[PDB]
């Protein structure tokens, strides 16, 4: 299907940028499901301290 | 998250408080209120009545 000497090259640019900005927005997904982690180790960390110092 | 509530476990990043969790228990048996049990006032049994 005959086309111009340049659509063909606006085609494949338009899906790489999108292929590279949905790969920054799973870098920063996987960031927030790590402060999750350290918030849970936090409040379990300051529990299991107060029990060895009343426990004394 | 699921897994450090139902008891089945954690792996990724939660991977660290499965050993915390373990600690706090499951039922009635919680090895950190245990702890408070090697110090209880030493009350006395009931045996008959005499008189």
């Amino acid at each position: 299907m005959p086309v111009l000497l340049g659509i063909p090259l606006l085609l494949r640019f338009l899906g790489f940028l999108l292929v590279t900005l949905f790969g920054y927005l799973l870098t920063f997904l996987k960031k927030g499901f790590g402060k999750i982690a350290i918030a849970i180790s936090l409040f379990l960390a300051l529990i299991i301290g107060l029990n060895s110092i009343l426990v004394g | 998250v699921s897994g450090l509530a139902n008891g089945n476990g954690a792996t990724g990043d939660f991977a660290g408080s499965n050993s915390q969790m373990a600690q706090v228990g499951d039922g009635d048996n919680s090895p950190l209120m245990n702890n408070f049990r090697q110090y209880l006032p030493s009350l006395p049994q009931s045996v008959e009545c005499r008189p």
